[PDB]
DNA sequence: AAAAAAAAA
């Protein structure tokens, strides 16, 4: 049983430490420049993988939770062979290191998901729609027995254990175990929320939600409403405090997120396209490029394309040492007759924008907008969730129909656009909550 | 290896789907070439989902299974010619490469890369793209040919749907000497100012015709139009015996004497024509010259 | 061994179940089932059931359908064994089904393991209040409609067991998805002890149950629904929608439950229903010229026929004639109908710009017109219909709605009618008179094809791809002919542009026309009286007869023509003439506003080639001729000409008259 | 117990 263990470690530390292309073992110094600047993490390609040796993909894929962490040990061996010396023999506070995975294999929708998929490495898309707070979890739990009283340490991995029957050899009982909190491990855990895109959606039918969970440095990257490519593992946890017989419900363990924002929004970016940007900015003609660039599909409006790309720089944000505050973005309002192509620019400005929402002016209300005071059934406490101009801020909010809204709902947006901030007072909360857009 | 477009780059279904032997013997122009092409996958048992998936995540045991699946499946549909030997080369990790599929890649890249006047700026154009392919020969660089496979897909993507509505408007045209089919009008075609693209067009086609139960063997005229220089793009293509003949029947290669007709024509008539090509059998005609043009080379001895 | 049919007639057993798992008879059963479906004629002479197995590889499906009432007219002791022991003869012929399939598709096994057997239609039907001790562990037609969805997950099918008090790992063992498996000895060690599941050596499948109240339409008026369970296997996952009424094929069965019989005080047992096949009937109530789980499926040899008679000259006026066939006149209206109904192609550039590719129709005009029946037949020649009516539909009942669930307790989305509409059609009739916050609801649904909701917390956008038609009446009750369109009725601009085709109804007065019509309506009347080898097809063939007289086809071929040109069939537009739609749009421009008030947009050229796609779509056509483009021009330029004053209409006829030569 | 959406007066 341990002879496998070994053998597989052994040929992931060859793959590792004998993979190279050209002049460069890339894998050996992306370990150092992680090291260096205090991310233990690596990065795996499963091109390079299968083009190694077929073997190792072919066990990763076929039994992925039992295998995954021999490979994350694995590399944490071969950081310490390679970033300390052995001194002819201290701190070694290196964790378990974390495998991250990237792949090109063909997408699978949502509701393609079935009994087949379970245990299986699955690529699929979708929209973040909330995220909930972290969480913590034990990793080296220290722990003490209360009648023979001696210390042992348990190792705990986050794939796929209970207190220990009797004791460690008088006479004690079942379990006379307790924890000791101090001299104690924790990692760090999220869960996340995603829905089917609009555009794949079945006929008749309506979106399906799906549950993630991410831990240690796939933490707190994403953010409500952005696409995202994750891949990672489709297993089933039962519910016993939860219908039916021999239930589980599905859920997904994150091992990778791909964004078109790339969390960008301090500068992210290096010097190529940083210069390409330059280049760019000291062309003569970038307003008429940028201006037939807006809706190349529409024709003849130009001072309407000029508008939509004044508001979509924004303006200067300011703010005085007597405490006032000067608002920084433009309101631009489409007032005309109908066939003009009003609509149809609402949705390319969506499109462009990094962070933007389209919604309209009939369906919608005063409190489904800015804040909806919910209440938790369970615990039965008020807390306040998001409407549709908090997702929005700092971008743009895309309003159609504005005269068919409502009198009484259109007067909530007045201070909420005039001072970019909105405040409650609802069961004895009293919150004043930013939003510029 | 086997006849097929870009096997270990794209998946097996498209593989089928875009290969001209495939095409030219299921009729994939309508229907019932593709409730045939289910057919044929189902009886040979690979789930229409897991052909759909790329060749490198494809299964492992069916990758390994593939060839006695081939021979076992393949006798009924009559695609038995369809397998051969070939070469692959494979250099540390970076994978394995065709032939045939390289050879399709430098093609590809050939053709899309980067009056007189625009004539001379797409010559350049031309001689620009060939040093670029030039440039993609060497071992170090693998942009220039990831690049020019991702082309080549599209290319063939573009050629087919270009020939299917060919199929369906029925253009060609059946003289009593020669088949004739003008293009008119349509999508895309800009493309076809490359006289490579128009060689692989009519190659599609003449394979096509060739697979059909006609007996006839008669030389193909195929016309586009560039409507900048309103010029006609006319070349002459040879007909092909089927693949899957013997070598009694092959004595003399078919020869062509569309560069014979031409130049006979050109010479006894003042045409405004521009015969400048290496390839002797492709010439520019003006829009409103191709016609009597034409009755005269269906009046000349071929 | 006499494995002969007719030793099944009497029964050696106490009971049916414990008879037919004989081993004697099982093997008997199971090649008599072999010999029937590999051998079954239909009409035709041709085996429908090899047609059936080639389809099912090409779709490489879950389901094999079996007629009932195939079963019934040949071998009926099956069909009996069938009926009255579902269980335990289901399995028999879903192995004889696997035979079957794989001696078409040797080495289909790789595909999928199993298959799974459905059936079309059971004789006998019942009602959920029609429910009794009689009929349990047989099958049941029980027609219902959907209310709570509770959602996938999955089960284990082939259960083991690992015992580490003496190592025994158990056999295989089934689940009956209401049922927990319970071993009491262990096997041969004949003792309890721990125990664990060990499921790294499993197979799943995936259920979904649902809850079944009874139709409003079959209820008796003034009493309160009854309500049951209802499981889904396999391939049977996410069929059914909410708020869709539905008839369910299974089976009864009963099961224990300890807080039912504490509440009652008595040993009373809970009843569900395991669904075996599943028919939606929403809309579509004419269930009488076909059977069939679906009626607008089309086998192999209806396809040749859609393709044999999709080339003949002449194909538009004959679908246009046989439409509404007990309707006289209104050819303008047959024509429009059939274009809005037949749809055009949606359009995506660069996946940047989006065109809508329906076409939506008003109608208007004087009563008595029978502008409702033609919605009536409307709804039931479409696969996907919602009627509304008057004041009777609320602007959050069309669009999508919120509703806090009373279990989870949280805001949730709730379809509306629109979303049922989904490539389909909505039929509104009385639209004048619906309040406008009950009109104004549905502008994005006509044009932006999307509905998007921001309320309670919930910001999504819920696609609709549906055509609307509808029924309304001008002011006063009747048109004046002598006055323009926007004094006739209250309607505005940014509705009215909307629609493409536009038809305007008068009612005068006419001698040879009433006689006409008076003998047309006489004549109906007569020929729809109820009076006047198998009956049955004796019956049939008097329908045909009776049918034939006023249609040039069959309604049935003509709704799986319908579906056919809808799914497969897309048209493409190269050749076409740039120069005479653009000046035809720029006259269109002229006149109009700048002398009447009707008013036309660049909607109306978009729906111009719409209707030519439809036009294109409706000869099973994948481009556009040059006669579909002229009758499009035709349509619309007389549409636009005929909605004007007396003063003006001859003038404008013979000034448009240059476009349409023909 | 308190917030927010829907049909009818
Ligand atoms: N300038 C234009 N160029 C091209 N297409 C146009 C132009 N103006 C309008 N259209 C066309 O008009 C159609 C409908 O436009 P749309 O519904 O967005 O109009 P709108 O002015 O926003 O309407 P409403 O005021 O009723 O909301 C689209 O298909 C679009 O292509
Ligand atoms: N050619 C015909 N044109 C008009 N009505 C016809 C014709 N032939 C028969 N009818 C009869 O005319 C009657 C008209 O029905 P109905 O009252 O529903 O029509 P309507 O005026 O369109 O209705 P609504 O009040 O909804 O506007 C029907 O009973 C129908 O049988
Ligand atoms: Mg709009
Ligand atoms: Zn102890
Ligand atoms: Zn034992």
């Amino acid at each position: 049983n341990d002879d496998d263990n070994t053998e597989i470690i052994k040929s992931f530390k060859n793959f590792i430490l004998e993979f190279r292309l050209d002049s460069q073992f890339i894998y050996r110094d992306q370990l150092r420049n992680n090291i260096l600047v205090k991310n233990y993490s690596l990065t795996v390609n499963m091109e390079h993988l299968i083009g190694y040796n077929e073997d190792i993909y072919k066990k990763l894929s076929d039994e992925p939770s039992d295998i995954i962490p021999l490979f994350e040990t694995a590399i944490t061996q071969v950081a310490k062979r390679i970033s300390i010396l052995s001194r002819a023999q201290l701190l070694n506070s290196l964790p378990t290191f974390q495998l991250i995975l990237n792949s090109n294999a063909n997408q699978i929708p949502l509701r393609d998901l079935d009994s087949e998929h379970v245990s299986k490495i699955v690529r699929l898309s979708g929209i973040i729609i909330s995220t909930s707070v972290l969480s913590s979890r034990a990793t080296y739990l220290s722990i003490m027995c209360r009648n023979c009283r001696h210390t042992t340490s348990i190792t705990i991995n986050n794939f796929n254990v209970s207190l220990p029957r009797s004791c460690l050899s008088k006479n004690c009982g079942p379990d006379p175990y307790i924890i000791i909190h101090e001299s104690s491990k924790f990692i760090d855990q999220q869960f996340l929320k995603l829905q089917e895109i609009p555009e794949l959606v079945p006929v008749g039918e309506m979106p399906r939600n799906l549950t993630m969970t991410c831990d240690r440095y796939l933490t707190n990257k994403v953010i409500p409403g952005t696409r995202v490519t994750i891949v990672g593992i489709y297993s089933i946890y039962n519910s016993k405090n939860g219908s039916g017989v021999a239930i589980r419900t599905p859920y997904i363990k994150i091992l990778g997120i791909q964004s078109d924002v790339e969390t960008s929004s301090v500068t992210m970016f290096t010097e190529e396209e940083e210069e390409e940007f330059l280049q760019l900015s000291r062309n003569p003609k970038l307003y008429e490029i940028l201006t037939n660039s807006i809706a190349p599909s529409i024709f003849g409006n130009e001072d309407i394309k000029k508008a939509i790309v004044c508001l979509l720089m924004g303006g200067s944000k300011k703010i005085l040492p007597d405490g006032m505050r000067l608002r920084g973005d433009i309101n631009v309002l489409l007032l005309g007759d109908p066939g003009t192509a009003k609509s149809q620019l609402l949705k390319f400005v969506e499109k462009v924008s990094p962070i933007a929402v389209y919604t309209s002016g009939k369906g919608s209300s005063a409190a489904g907008l800015t804040a909806s005071v919910q209440r938790d059934p369970m615990t039965r406490e008020f807390y306040l969730e998001g409407g549709a101009m908090v997702l929005a801020d700092g971008g743009v909010v895309c309003i159609d129909e504005f005269d068919k809204m409502r009198d009484e709902d259109r007067v909530a947006i007045h201070e909420a656009m005039e001072q970019q901030t909105i405040s409650i007072a609802k069961a004895g909360i009293t919150t004043v909550l930013n939003s510029r857009t | 290896d086997y006849y097929l477009f870009l096997l270990r780059h794209s998946s097996l279904y498209d593989s089928f789907y875009y290969s001209n032997y495939v095409n030219a013997k299921l009729s994939l122009w309508n229907e019932n070439g593709k409730k045939r092409l289910h057919k044929m996958f189902a009886r040979m048992g690979i789930p229409l989902s897991t052909a759909q998936e790329t060749w490198l995540y494809m299964d492992h045991s069916i990758k390994r299974e593939l060839g006695i699946i081939f021979d076992k499946n393949l006798d009924r549909y009559g695609l038995q010619d369809i397998i051969r030997d070939g070469f692959v080369r494979t250099l540390g990790y970076r994978g394995s490469i065709s032939a045939s599929e390289f050879v399709e890649a430098l093609t590809a890249l050939l053709e899309v890369g980067n009056s007189a006047q625009k004539l001379t700026n797409l010559r350049k154009r031309w001689v620009s793209n060939f040093w670029l392919s030039w440039d993609a020969l060497d071992d170090r660089k693998v942009e220039l040919l990831n690049r020019g496979i991702q082309l080549a897909q599209d290319l063939q993507r573009a050629i087919f749907n270009t020939g299917v509505a060919i199929l369906e408007k029925k253009l060609i045209k059946h003289l009593r000497i020669y088949r004739l089919c003008v293009l008119q009008d349509g999508p895309d075609l800009d493309l076809y100012r490359n006289p490579l693209t128009l060689l692989r067009l009519g190659n599609w086609l003449i394979e096509c015709c060739a697979e059909s139960e006609d007996k006839q063997l008669l030389p193909m005229v195929l016309a586009s139009i560039d409507e900048n220089t309103d010029t006609y793009l006319v070349a002459g293509l040879t007909p092909r015996y089927p693949r899957g003949l013997d070598t009694i029947h092959t004595k003399k290669p078919i020869l062509n004497n569309f560069s014979m007709a031409f130049q006979q024509i050109t010479a006894e008539t003042d045409a405004k024509v521009r015969i400048d090509n290496f390839e002797s059998s492709i010439i520019e005609i003006r829009r409103e010259d191709l016609s009597p043009f034409l009755e005269k080379l269906t009046l000349s001895g071929l | 061994e006499e494995l002969t049919l007719e030793s099944l007639s009497n029964v050696k057993a106490n009971s049916y179940s414990e008879w037919i798992t004989q081993p004697n008879v099982s093997r008997t059963i199971a090649r008599e089932l072999k010999s029937f479906l590999l051998e079954y004629t239909d009409e035709t002479g041709r085996s429908v059931y090899g047609a059936r197995i080639r389809t099912l590889g090409e779709m490489n499906s879950e389901s094999l359908e079996v007629n009932y009432r195939h079963l019934a007219e040949s071998k009926a002791i099956l069909a009996l064994f069938l009926a009255k022991c579902p269980e335990e003869m289901l399995k028999i012929f879903d192995l004889v089904a696997m035979e079957a399939t794989e001696l078409h598709y040797p080495d289909y096994a790789r595909i999928h393991s199993e298959i799974h057997v459905r059936i079309s239609d059971f004789p006998t039907i019942y009602s959920l209040r029609e429910l009794r001790e009689s009929n349990l562990s047989s099958l049941v037609r029980v027609t219902g409609v959907v209310t709570r969805r509770t959602g996938v997950f999955p089960q284990l099918k082939y259960v083991k067991f690992n015992c580490l008090k003496c190592g025994s790992i158990l056999g295989p063992f089934f689940q009956d998805s209401n049922e927990e498996i319970r071993i009491s000895f262990c096997t041969n060690c004949k003792s309890k002890g721990p125990f664990r599941v060990n499921g790294e050596k499993t197979v799943y499948r995936n259920y979904q149950r649902v809850t079944l109240q009874e139709a409003p339409g079959t209820v008796p008026p003034g009493r309160l629904p009854r309500h049951r369970e209802v499981i889904l296997l396999a391939d049977l996952v996410d069929v059914s929608k909410p708020g869709e009424e539905v008839e369910v094929t299974g089976i009864y069965k009963n099961n224990y439950d300890g807080n039912l019989n504490a509440k009652n005080g008595f040993p009373v047992f809970a009843t569900i229903i395991e669904a075996n096949s599943i028919k939606r009937r929403e809309g579509n109530t004419a269930n009488e010229g076909e059977e069939g789980l679906d009626v607008f499926s089309w086998t192999e040899e209806e396809e040749r026929e859609f393709r044999k008679i999709s080339r003949d000259r002449g194909i538009i006026d004959k679908i246009i004639s046989s439409m509404a066939p007990s309707i006289y006149g209104h050819r303008d209206i047959k024509t429009a109908v059939a274009c809005s109904l037949f749809g055009g192609v949606p359009k995506n550039v660069n996946g940047k710009h989006s065109i809508r590719g329906d076409i939506n129709v008003l109608l208007l005009g004087d009563p008595g017109t029978a502008k409702s029946q033609i919605l009536k037949y409307v709804e039931k020649t479409a696969h996907r219909a919602v009627f509304a009516t008057g004041q009777g539909a609320s602007a959050v009942g069309l669009t999508a709605s919120v509703r806090k669930d009373p279990i989870t307790k949280e805001w949730t989305l709730e379809g509306g009618a629109l979303v049922l509409a989904d490539k389909g059609v909505c039929l509104i009739d009385e639209f004048d008179k619906m309040n406008d916050q009950d009109r104004t609801s549905i502008h994005e649904a006509m044009e932006q094809q999307s509905i998007s909701i921001s309320k309670a917390g919930i910001v999504t956008t819920l696609q609709a791809r549906c055509s609307i038609i509808a029924a309304a009446n001008p002011n006063g009750g009747r048109y004046n002919s002598t006055l323009p369109l926007a004094q006739n009725v209250s309607l505005t601009e940014p509705i009215l542009s909307r629609f493409d085709i536009l038809c305007v109804v008068r009612d005068l007065v006419d001698e040879e026309a009433d006689e006409r019509l008076a003998t047309f309506v006489v004549d109906s009347h007569v020929r729809s009286h109820p009076e006047n080898l198998n009956a049955r097809q004796r019956r049939l063939q008097r329908q045909r007869k009776k049918e034939e007289e006023i249609s040039p086809i069959p309604q049935e071929l003509l709704m799986k023509y319908i579906h056919y040109a809808r799914t497969k069939i897309y048209p493409k537009l190269h050749q076409m003439d740039m120069d005479k739609v653009s000046r035809v749009y720029a006259d269109l421009r002229r006149e109009s506003i700048s002398t009447g008030s009707f008013p036309i947009t660049v909607r109306h050229l978009e729906s111009i080639l719409r209707i030519a796609e439809s036009f294109a779509k409706m000869r099973l056509s994948e481009f556009v001729s040059s006669y579909d483009l002229d009758r499009a021009i035709k349509v619309v330029v007389d549409s636009f000409v005929d909605a004007q004053k007396v003063s003006v209409r001859r003038q404008l006829r013979r000034s448009f008259a240059i476009y349409t030569l023909g």
